[PDB]
């Protein structure tokens, strides 16, 4: 029901500035979690940042803080991301993620529903 | 064995009680262990839960019911079969409601001042000398009606085994070979998934334990599986759900499917998370 | 066993039911059974399904018909010829029948009060000391009437078994060699056919468990199977409806044709879409 | 054996206590082993003593607890089930309470003087003789009372086993085939765990005993445990309680977790020093 | 066998005196046995002797005799309930104090000459005939009151058994698994110091009697263990008292160790002279 079209991945220098776009079509009232992750090969995926559209508060990862940024446009429903001081770290697949809540019942366990979508971020150097 | 002897309490209303409670009690265990053991009520059940909108219609359930409920009541009718024919059951419960006035092969002794307690008393043996005959005579007469109850229930089940049959092979759309050889590969697949969840279920315990403490015990025959038979990971639980159900002969391409296993392998069976362990990966950041 | 065991309900009208019934109900669940395991009422039950059009000939379904009650009545007659030896069933059901007018062997001490009731309650030992002649005096006759048509019976039988066979013979097209080397086929056909269809169903159902668990727990003897036969896919379910039948020695350019599986193998056997999976792939599209 | 055999007092007011307690306390005793030899008590015990807050939600408790209970009944309703059929028990208890008035099948012999001692005093054989027809009209009633009970018992525990079946499939999130698979790694993994520690105690004693004495005296099939699986240490009591509890089938990434080993091994499982051998190192250093 | 069977003394005030002594003496006998039997009392005497100061609190020592108690008195409990239940025992020690008046189950024959006398001689058969009656009354009184202590006996021992344990799986810091490894490794050790202990022992003692003879005489298996086990020494009397006492789970930097010999051996455990052979060895220069 809700589809994340992703774009603006390329190919950037060190200490050079990207802007990553992510754009939510679909049933974006129930959602209360937006952020981005970065997984590379050998190895498994980690969360750069995410936001609460819920509560407001955010989180960035320790390698985050300091040099990106990710920012919410309401009347737009999307998320950007802004890169700033690129490391050849950064050479990894980038998908942005929503989900909705997630409710919790002894017996059975947790129930929500989540998204993703397909981008790729590489540093030449 | 001996604990179930049958005791017939020789007393009005209360014989009949008795008799109802011994026989009816062994076949209703036997049915309910019939419906239990047997695999197609399971998946029935599993069919109505995924289903869970009523979208089976009316004649494929009914065929399912209809079939297990006769395989399931064979034990019962045995049962009552080897009962009515022995014929103690029937003649404790039907002593008390003997007619004295038809009763014959001896001059009128039979006394009317309590009737029904004397005919009831008849099988423990608790007969006056002066009705020895009455009570032989109550005796064949009793025992031949269970007798002939048991022949009929024999004939008719005999009948209904033949025109249920006659009845599967007239309506089937395949032929009887094809049901034959349909048989031959449930109860193949049968067998052999079972070993195979066995042995897989067995190598991923090993290597659980294997990660616990760093070796594990196995047996030669233990060791040989662990070395032929490597296992990566668990099936999803979809995968699981995909061949469990009622499954009743599709066709793909002119070829036929045999089972819900088989038609998941053609690859003809393959958003929302459920009972996760922990929250979306955007939660467990926080 | 002993509960089959025959008791005599001594009374008018009833002991011949009795009879009747456990006699009667054996010889017809033997016969329900030897008609159940005959695969040629089977395979004239796919032809009348198949064809479904009354389009064979009368005489064929007759000699069919007739030879599969043939094969089945086997059981019965038996059951009855012994029955009727024994005698206890046939003067159990003709004792009440007796004429007291045709007694004989003693002085006419008979009573006419209930001559019936008596006569019916000879067997069961429940005969007046006066009367003891008389008891014998029909047990004498009944057992030798119902022993003579034992006899009788298995004379009759005897002689059906020779003329049919002696007609079998004559009026068929074939010699006694040429069936005899049919019947050989026939059966070595039929083992080697049911012998391959389990092990092609094993070997299926091996291929969709290994498809499942990735792996399958297979045995030496199960392993030696699937490693020397290995199946690609399923017979089709026309290729199944061409073997299933009735046949009647067809010959094709001299040559004998002895099955339609020799037949369909031969090539002498072999647009609409019926009982599909999904519907075709222009509404799969959609 | 002899020992537990039943010997009824003959006394009022205090043969059914005697049956209670002869009855009871065998049918308790089998409820307490059932609950001690089963391994879902104690994990659940695990559970109410680590949570150690009321964190359990009722749902869960109460399903454990009913799951435990249930199997521990087999044997004391078995038990029950035999003691009724049998009827000694319940004779001897209910013989005091047999009405009088009600008794029957005889003439008005029975005194009114002590009924209720005489009553009591029927299972022991010491039944006037005048009152011989009034004992045996006593042991018909009350005996066909008890194995009327038994086989109530039966038939609603059979019921029982039924409906929760039927219900354990039907409410359960699971296939029935996925359930088996379940069922089948529990047993495997509980096994391979056992062994495996007995086996790491070995080599850990053996070690210890090195230590002690300079070499260890090991059997063959000890000196193939030693050399095959070394041990470096102990795993720490965090590692031993992230496995100890009761688990509820959670998933992790699609992919299911059978036990919480499974889970632990997985990595989903795993400042303030408790029961320690001595103090810091900086009180070791004063 | 036939030695110990019971044989009870007909005399007032000195039945039950035989009854007591010959039921407590085997009890105590069984109870010093298990005491005995036990190696907790015996590193809990260790424990007391060398610490010599009463320096372990109350809480563990009162632990660990409940312990040995509990584990002791099984032989006793269960002999008290056979002896019970047997109700030899019983009535014979309160034949004598059976109350007259309370007597019934026949007329009022029972003499008040020397009602005690009479009383205690009822078991031993020496019943007058007038009094046959009362003699078999009081029989089944006192019997059926012995095994029904016998019944509440198996009751109350088995709730405690029950809440024993459940209190000490509530209460126990380490998890039920954990303490299952500890008790396996607590056997596991103690079987392989003792034939450790054997096989150290017998070199020792061949390279003694090597000493004086210039030779030992040894088997084939004896000869492996002299070629495959040298000892250079015998370990001091500290590094023993190092490991012989009571031990109650200490953990060390967050791993368990589970018993002295362990904490020794990982070097937690380890001036005066005291029972020296000769004096300091300056004054064996003088
Ligand atoms: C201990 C055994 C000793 C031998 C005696 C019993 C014979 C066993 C072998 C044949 C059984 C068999 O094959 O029965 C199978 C059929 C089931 O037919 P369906 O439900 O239409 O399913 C279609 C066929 N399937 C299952 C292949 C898909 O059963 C019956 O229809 C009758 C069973 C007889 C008992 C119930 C009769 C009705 C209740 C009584 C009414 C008064
Ligand atoms: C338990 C066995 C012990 C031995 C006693 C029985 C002999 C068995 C061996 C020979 C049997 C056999 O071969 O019978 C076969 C024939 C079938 O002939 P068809 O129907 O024309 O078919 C043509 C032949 N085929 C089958 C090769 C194609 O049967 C009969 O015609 C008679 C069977 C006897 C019982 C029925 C008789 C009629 C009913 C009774 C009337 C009062
Ligand atoms: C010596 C044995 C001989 C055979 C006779 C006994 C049959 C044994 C095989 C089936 C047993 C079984 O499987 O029982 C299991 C169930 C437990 O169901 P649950 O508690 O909801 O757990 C859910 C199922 N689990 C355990 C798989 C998670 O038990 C019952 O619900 C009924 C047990 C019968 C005795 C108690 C009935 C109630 C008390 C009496 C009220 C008058
Ligand atoms: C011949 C045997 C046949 C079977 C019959 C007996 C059952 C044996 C298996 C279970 C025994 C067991 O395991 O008992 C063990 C416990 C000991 O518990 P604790 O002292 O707190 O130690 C804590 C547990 N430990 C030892 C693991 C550290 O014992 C009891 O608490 C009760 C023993 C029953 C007899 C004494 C009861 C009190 C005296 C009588 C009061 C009227």
């Amino acid at each position: 029901q809700v589809q994340l079209v992703e774009s603006g991945g390329g190919s950037v220098q060190a200490g050079g500035s990207l802007r990553l776009s992510c754009a939510a079509s679909g049933n974006i009232r129930n959602i209360s979690y937006l952020g981005w992750f970065r997984q590379a090969p050998g190895k498994e995926r980690e969360g750069v940042a995410a936001l609460w559209t819920t509560q407001g508060q955010t989180y960035y990862a320790d390698s985050v803080k300091g040099r990106f940024t990710v920012s919410l446009d309401n009347a737009k429903n999307t998320v950007y991301l802004q890169m700033n001081s690129l490391k050849p770290e950064d050479t990894a697949l980038y998908y942005c993620a929503a989900a909705t809540s997630g409710q919790y019942n002894p017996l059975r366990g947790y129930h929500y529903n989540e998204y993703w979508g397909q981008g790729t971020q590489v540093t030449v150097s | 064995f001996s604990v179930v002897a049958f005791h017939c309490p020789c007393s009005p209303a209360r014989n009949y009680l008795y008799g109802l409670a011994a026989i009816g009690v062994p076949a209703l265990v036997l049915f309910i262990i019939g419906i239990i053991l047997n695999n197609h009520t399971w998946n029935l059940v599993a069919e109505c839960q995924h289903r869970r909108t009523k979208n089976c219609s009316a004649a494929p359930t009914f065929l399912l019911l209809s079939s297990i409920l006769g395989r399931a009541a064979v034990a019962p009718v045995t049962w009552s079969v080897i009962s009515l024919l022995r014929g103690e059951a029937y003649v404790c419960a039907l002593s008390e409601f003997v007619d004295p006035s038809s009763l014959t092969a001896r001059e009128e002794h039979f006394p009317s001042a309590h009737a029904t307690e004397i005919l009831a008393r008849f099988p423990c043996k608790e007969n006056p000398d002066n009705l020895s005959d009455f009570r032989e005579e109550v005796s064949r007469r009793l025992r031949y009606e269970s007798q002939l109850f048991g022949w009929l229930l024999i004939g008719v089940v005999a009948i209904l085994v033949f025109l249920t049959k006659c009845l599967k092979h007239y309506c089937s759309p395949l032929s009887y070979r094809q049901e034959a050889y349909w048989a031959q590969y449930r109860a193949n697949e049968d067998q052999l998934f079972q070993r195979t969840a066995e042995v897989h279920s067995r190598v991923l315990a090993a290597n659980n334990v294997r990660r616990f403490f760093g070796f594990v015990a196995l047996n030669k025959d233990d060791e040989e599986l662990i070395a032929n038979f490597p296992v990566e990971g668990t099936q999803p639980r979809p995968q699981w759900n995909a061949i469990t159900g009622v499954y009743l002969y599709r066709e793909n391409q002119g070829l036929p499917l045999y089972s819900r296993l088989h038609k998941w392998a053609q690859g003809l069976a393959g958003d929302n998370v459920e009972m996760a362990l922990l929250p979306s990966a955007l939660e467990v950041l926080f």
